[PDB]
DNA sequence: ATCTTTCCTATTGCTTTAAAGGCAGAGGACTGTATTGATCAGTCCAAACTTCTTTCTGCATGTACATGGAAAACTGGCCAAGGCAAACACGTCCGGAATGATGGTATTTAAGAACAAACATTCCCTGGTATCAGCAAGTACAGTGCCCTGCTGACAGA
DNA sequence: TCTGTCAGCAGGGCACTGTACTTGCTGATACCAGGGAATGTTTGTTCTTAAATACCATCATTCCGGACGTGTTTGCCTTGGCCAGTTTTCCATGTACATGCAGAAAGAAGTTTGGACTGATCAATACAGTCCTCTGCCTTTAAAGCAATAGGAAAGAT
């Protein structure tokens, strides 16, 4: 039941296929950590922000309206999910 | 002999693909790993609506793919084709991050 | 001009559940910088109260503190079978920040990772490193303390990775060289001319910025011993 | 004698809501009184940004030989037009992917 | 009973049957476009908002509404939303 | 399958004060995407109406215009000596843009610099700039128009600067190229293989990206001649 | 007889005399002091009142407060400038 | 009959004014009610943000042996500080220039 | 009356000082026409912001509290003025 | 033979004299000037505070000092120490500029 | 190691900006009533979590090697440093006028209340767009073969 | 006995052919968007009240223009140092392409959790009138800071 170690769930293919859709032709090898890191930074910014507008509502399930928030409060506004 | 494309061209090959679709790139069940992970050193017992991962998901892999064509034109101005992650980390500084 | 910091209590007997006050005077004003530790014996401190009345996470409401000014006090309620240790008063309201004596009772993740023993000639230079993780490596101060069975916990300096800030006690200038590295999270206690009187426990401790933040974290300490 | 109502939509010539928009704007906290005149702008102003980027995503959609619009051709609309890719400079599209385009220096020779 | 939810969607359908009558829109299509019409309408309410406190009025008129959209819409969108603005009144205030 | 635009009065004659009404007929609907010009002889054309019913900026609400669907009329109420000019209407529905005829009237800071005349051989290609100020740059697109004696007016193509997205008319495809550079803020306009029928004026024009905007600004056109 | 301008000039001064009771300041610092208490005083109640709109609640009360706290401040300030509100909410509850 | 008026700052233990913050957010627009415990709460975290900037503030003044705080210092104080940096980071202070800061590559050798 | 040609007011000196604040040692010559048209811009910016503000409120005079809620609405807050 | 310091030296000691001090580095009047010059095309006949002339210096020297070394973090990313327009054109791409 | 230049430090004067003191009005506090938003206990079903089972498809590992990155060297030219003359920025002072603020009237317009009904949301159904699969058709990549140009050994002229 | 020139060989460059990938058409089908139907709740209409705002006059505060004088800053020119750009080489490190394993995906069922509606109710906040005292504007004093002068020490260049 505790999760210790997903973040090497972001695969190297993965990884490689976000680059590609940016634009890049080649990658250096210790590009995958850096990204990871990145990832993991990103994410828990924003589920910190999910999490407490979950709480203030007094609620236990963290609903898209929540990330819509928590996105939107950092100027990463997402369309397409009840905004 | 078999035959073999030159290094870079399955690389151009593969940008156009990833430009041309728009599905997620990373997959869905340990992405949502990862975000019950996180999320359990907030609150303990948390749930998640499947629409709020796949929100989270399309955050993330758009934040990504911005980072990497920033990383991209790093690395160019270096007068280099390989990213590296000095250029992610200069790309994070200058805008800010 | 360093602030002479002076527990009443040197020592104390107390049995189970019966409630306990250390008093802690100060030299001079502070204004309520004020921290409690609980130290056992062969392991780090661990704060009680900061701010001269604010409990640490984790410390049970067992424990009081109070006061502001020169006098402090502290209180524990209900004693504990593990409550005995020693305790000390932290006053960081000035630059060079001091210890108590040490009050020594008896009855009837953030985490910081520090190196083992290490057994050094005299004359020569150690650098025992302080690996943090669990927070925002750079969001933190790493504070610097000796601890010596003669002349207790004494403050050496601190670095701030944000911007590699440093401050040392003047009893350390130029004994000590704090450093960072951002890249691995570590920093680096660099000890030159070594003698005698250096043979003590290092303990590298987490500190906020912020000015009513106190040392919360603890490393296990370096035990550093001089032939 | 009542009169029959009639729709301030249909008054102002509009397609969006009028008294929605004024009672959004009531409803929003925005200010102790809002004007007769000011719904009736900012629906008129939310029905053109709309038709703006519905008939360039239809351009779009037709260019691909498509008969529906989806967030394929929203992103398409929006990131070809230099003003409305300011306006929505700091907005993600799900499943609207990004433009096709490769730094030159990466191309072969 | 469960609590009715309020959309843009037959609004934003009607404007794209006036623009392209043959084409469709996706319901994803149609859920960016709610999301894109909350928020402009956000963008601009605040902005009245924040020039009518600025002068210290108690209301919001049009002129609020035109000043926030020229400050938000950029180049040619801000005359041409202006132009369809102050079109919309002047036909709702000779009815 | 292109959209013919027919002008039923072909030339008119009036006095000064007296009210004229010049009417534009489309083949296939439009839905209110036309523009109304007027051409001094030898002057860049002006914009009069654009949407069908907008003033265009600067000018007096003399003029007046009407009409949806496929029937569009321009309106003239106090003529003047200054009304003496060729008026065209312009549509923009769809994707190759068609001028009107023309209608031949007579009475009894944005800039767009152009290259002046130039003369060349048949058989070889010109390369004519439009250097545009006093506006962002990328945000219009620089439309391309043809006017020949015998053929009117004809829309060639644009590039878009953002982008450098281009769109060319179907009969001009390959004869002509169009290329920007953002540095010098300059469109070019490439003329390969030159013929007899390509000597006319070619005019360089601002259009906004916008759907209902039309082409605002002109250039004083470069005239182009094949022995 | 001339308008009269708020400012937090005297509660600025009186917690610098309360911090540092011999260090005097400026004008043009007190004024820079004022522009970022209103700043922080609009940024703590925008996010109270979008908290209020999104939970269909009429009231900002200090729990709307201490989330907005909570989300606007960063690190260890959010939790001292916590425990300060919830102090004083306290003291004055028990007046 | 009434008894002594006392001011609700006082109440609170506060120094910045719990009545004027209540009006301010009566008068702001931000929703139809406010609590009574809110202006409390929001008087003592602008108290807090402000003693914290000050005391910083007054350190390094003290440091430049100066006895008035300046905007220098209060640019010193927050740009030395990695979360009032973070909150500040989109502020410019006026007459607060910048940290000394070069970087290592452009030193001589 | 009227001004022409002011942008040549930012001296080649004043530019250096700003980037010597800014950590520069060594500088291009081409850097002058480059900093001369961003600050331009940036100018404009801010000047277009500000006299809308300046108009809606009826105004003719430009006031302080223009140019601050101005370079508010750009992500640009300064302090020092608010008053 | 008259004393010259090395290049580069003026250099540094320019850095950290500009870095100590908080003074408008650009001369008033002709900033002025400029903003007038600008807000004619907005607005003719308009009046301009002093304090708003001085927001607009402050607003304008600070960006410009950000921008400055954010160039000169990508001039040192290509291993050079002279910053050239491109420096500048990728600072602000990055930005978002 | 020595000479030159810059910065930093320490008096003394004077300058100006911060700090103290006083008055009034407007705004904050006190008390009571109305009422309205919000709390608390039940219930239901929409949806989230958990487990199983194919079914692959994608990930992981390993091998060959092509080529991009990094180091070294070398030079031209582009920018730093300094000198001197002139420009014009800074200070300051006064005249004039354009503009902002205040006050009183009157004048338009928006809040509030009650009722009818008409518009919008949720359910249901279906058929046309779009997805998937197989087969040509076009495009472009990579390698090989034929033709071509410059360098070097042996011949011919001197 | 010495030196220039020609045929053979090394190195380049263009054209042809095999091959892999992506696109285009046709056919089948499956699943998502659009049209028709009932309810509820939200918008429109009418009248009254009051309050926010236009307009008009006046005063006075502040901005623009100009004028002069001093002296610091900018512009231009010269010299030369060192740095950006180019060329060469090498190697290590990413790319491309097998093959096999396993877990991600999807359908299904079962269990369970909790979000939201409903009703009762109750604690807190708006509103009103009154009193009073706290804060902003005006005025006057003095102490921190700026400027000028001189001396010492650190650092750059030789």
């Amino acid at each position: 039941k505790v999760l210790r170690d997903n973040i090497q769930g972001i695969t190297k293919p993965a990884i490689r296929r976000l680059a590609r859709r940016g634009g890049v032709k080649r990658i250096s090898g210790l590009i995958y950590e850096e990204t990871r890191g990145v990832l993991k930074v990103f994410l828990e910014n924003v589920i910190r922000d999910a999490v407490t507008y979950t709480e203030h509502a007094k609620r236990k399930t963290v609903t898209a309206m929540d990330v819509v928030y928590a996105l939107k409060r950092q100027g990463r506004t997402l369309y397409g999910f009840g905004g | 002999k078999p035959h073999r494309y030159r290094p870079g061209t399955v690389a151009l090959r593969e940008i156009r693909r990833y430009q041309k679709s728009t599905e997620l790139l990373i997959r869905k069940l340990p992405f949502q790993r990862l975000v019950r992970e996180i999320a359990q050193d907030f609150k303990t017992d948390l749930r998640f609506q499947s629409s709020a991962v796949m929100a989270l998901q399309e955050a993330c892999e758009a934040y990504l793919v911005g980072l990497f064509e920033d990383t991209n034109l790093c690395a160019i101005h270096a007068k280099r084709v390989t990213i590296m992650p000095k250029d992610i980390q200069l790309a994070r500084r200058i805008r800010g991050e | 001009m360093d602030i002479k910091m002076t527990q009443s209590p040197s020592s104390m007997h107390a049995s189970l559940g019966e409630r306990v006050t250390i008093t802690c005077k100060a030299s001079q004003d502070i204004r309520s910088y004020l921290s409690w530790y609980q130290q056992k014996p062969w392991k780090s401190p661990k704060t009680l109260i900061y701010y001269a009345t604010s409990l640490a996470d984790g410390v049970p409401s067992r424990f009081s503190g109070s006061g502001s000014g020169q006098d402090f006090s502290l209180t524990i309620n209900n004693l504990e079978s593990d409550d005995t240790a020693t305790y000390y008063c932290l006053q960081h309201g000035e630059s060079p920040y001091t210890f108590g004596s040490g009050t020594k009772l008896e009855i009837k993740e953030v985490q910081l990772q520090q190196s083992g023993p290490e057994l050094v000639e005299p004359g020569t230079s150690v650098k025992m490193p302080c690996k943090a993780s669990g927070y925002t490596f750079t969001s933190y101060t790493i504070q610097w303390v000796k601890q010596t069975p003669r002349q207790g916990l004494e403050w050496i300096g601190y670095i701030y990775p944000y911007n590699a800030g440093t401050k040392y006690n003047e009893k350390f200038k130029g004994k000590a060289t704090l450093t960072s590295d951002k890249s691995s999270s570590t920093v680096y206690m660099e000890l030159s001319s070594l003698t005698s009187e250096d043979s003590a426990v290092y303990y590298c401790a987490r500190k906020s910025s912020r000015l009513r933040s106190t040392l919360d974290y603890w490393g296990q300490g370096t035990s550093v011993t001089v032939s | 004698a009542r009169a029959k109502a009639k729709t301030r939509s249909s008054r102002a010539g509009l397609q969006f809501p009028v008294g929605r928009v004024h009672r959004l704007l009531r409803k929003g906290n925005y200010s102790e009184r809002v004007g007769a005149g000011a719904p009736v702008y900012l629906a008129a102003v939310l029905e053109y940004l709309t038709a703006e980027i519905l008939e360039l995503a239809g351009n779009a959609a037709r260019d691909n030989k498509k008969t529906r619009i989806i967030p394929r051709h929203l992103q398409l609309a929006i990131r070809n037009d230099e003003e409305l890719n300011k306006l929505l400079g700091r907005v993600t599209i799900a499943q609207g992917g990004v433009l096709p385009n490769i730094q030159a220096v990466l191309l072969p020779k | 009973k469960r609590s009715r939810k309020e959309s843009y969607s037959i609004y934003v359908y009607k404007v794209l049957k006036q623009v392209h009558p043959d084409t469709g829109i996706s319901s994803k299509a149609m859920g960016i476009m709610n999301s894109f019409v909350n928020d402009i309408f956000e963008r601009i309410a605040g902005e009245a908002s924040r020039l009518a406190h600025y002068n210290k009025r108690s209301t919001i008129t049009s002129r609020e509404i035109q000043t926030a959209v020229r400050l938000l819409l950029p180049g040619e969108l801000a005359k041409h939303a202006v132009s369809e603005g102050t079109k919309a009144v002047t036909k709702y205030t000779s009815a």
